[PDB]
């Protein structure tokens, strides 16, 4: 049941619960994606899918606000902020030694 | 940051719930509620120094 | 609400109050409260550092 | 930062012009429109007096 997940996007769906009252059941998206274009055919995959033929009816999980997204399904107001940034690794102790004089 | 971008409860196309949710996050981000689960999952475990 | 105007572009800040009554856009800039005061003039006392 | 939100282009209760910005806003981020406009209004005499 509901019980197998957790995380933050578990802890906003039990809250936007006890205020609306819509009692879920997770079923995660299988083909696990999140929506692109496929440049040849226009169709879309996986979480961005499954709500144009009405299979589920909500997407919480990370799911940026695109502006090819928004164009196909209906986005809430945000939960957080993001930004496109870089993952590098932090440099080396330098390690001045005690003989370093 | 490069962009600017957020998250959201991805709702069908003209689903009524494009409403009843972002009354119900508005309202949570106000009673600090958005940040109290923030903070309870992304704590980590600290790093040292930036000296 | 009394559709006196079609539009409200402002810095008009999206609260609880305000889209229970009216219906608000996207956000084209992000913010919160934060405090505003004085840069401080002049410098530690630090009669030592050498 | 004390909270967290936004701005935005208040339309009435129903107005189908609250769709038709939600995209446009996004139009002109993704290609760096606002923060071209941001950047032409806050960044001027930067007080670069720290050094
Ligand atoms: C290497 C070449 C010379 C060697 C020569 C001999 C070396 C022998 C040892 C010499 C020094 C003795 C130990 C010093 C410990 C202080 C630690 C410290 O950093 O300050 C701390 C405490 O500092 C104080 O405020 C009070 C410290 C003692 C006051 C008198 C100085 C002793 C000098 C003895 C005269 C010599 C008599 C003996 C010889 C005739 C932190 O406070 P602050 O940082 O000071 O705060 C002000 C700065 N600020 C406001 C910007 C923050
Ligand atoms: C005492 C005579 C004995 C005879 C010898 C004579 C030899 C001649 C020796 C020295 C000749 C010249 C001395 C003058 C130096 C001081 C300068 C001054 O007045 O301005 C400064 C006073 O700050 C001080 O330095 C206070 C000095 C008081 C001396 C007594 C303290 C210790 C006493 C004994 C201790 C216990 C003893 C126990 C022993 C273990 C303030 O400057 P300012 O403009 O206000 O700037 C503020 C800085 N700020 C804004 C960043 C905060
Ligand atoms: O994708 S949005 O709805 N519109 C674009 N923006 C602001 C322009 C930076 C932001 C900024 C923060 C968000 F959470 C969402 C959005
Ligand atoms: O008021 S919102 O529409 N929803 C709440 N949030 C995020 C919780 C910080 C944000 C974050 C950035 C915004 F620009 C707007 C909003
Ligand atoms: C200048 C005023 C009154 C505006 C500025 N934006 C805030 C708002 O969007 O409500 C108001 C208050 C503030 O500066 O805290
Ligand atoms: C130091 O850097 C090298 C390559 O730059 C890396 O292989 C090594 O793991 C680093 N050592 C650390 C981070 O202690």
């Amino acid at each position: 049941g509901n019980d197998r997940f957790e995380g933050y996007c578990i802890d906003l769906l039990r809250e936007l619960s006890t205020i609306l009252g819509f009692t879920y059941e997770i079923r995660l998206v299988e083909d696990g994606k999140y929506g692109a274009q496929d440049d040849v055919n226009g169709q879309w995959n996986g979480m961005v899918r499954e709500l144009i033929d009405h299979k589920a009816d909500l997407a919480v999980a990370p799911l940026a606000i695109t502006y090819v997204r928004e164009k196909v399904i209906d986005f809430s107001k945000p939960f957080m902020t993001l930004g496109i940034s870089i993952l590098y690794r932090k440099p080396n102790g330098t390690n001045p030694g005690v003989f370093s004089f | 940051l490069i962009d600017s971008k957020g998250y959201g409860v991805g709702t069908p196309m003209g689903s009524p719930y494009r409403d009843k949710i972002t009354i119900a996050i508005l309202q949570l981000q106000e009673e600090g509620k958005l940040h109290m689960m923030k903070e309870k999952w992304w704590r980590g475990n600290g790093c040292p120094e930036e000296e």
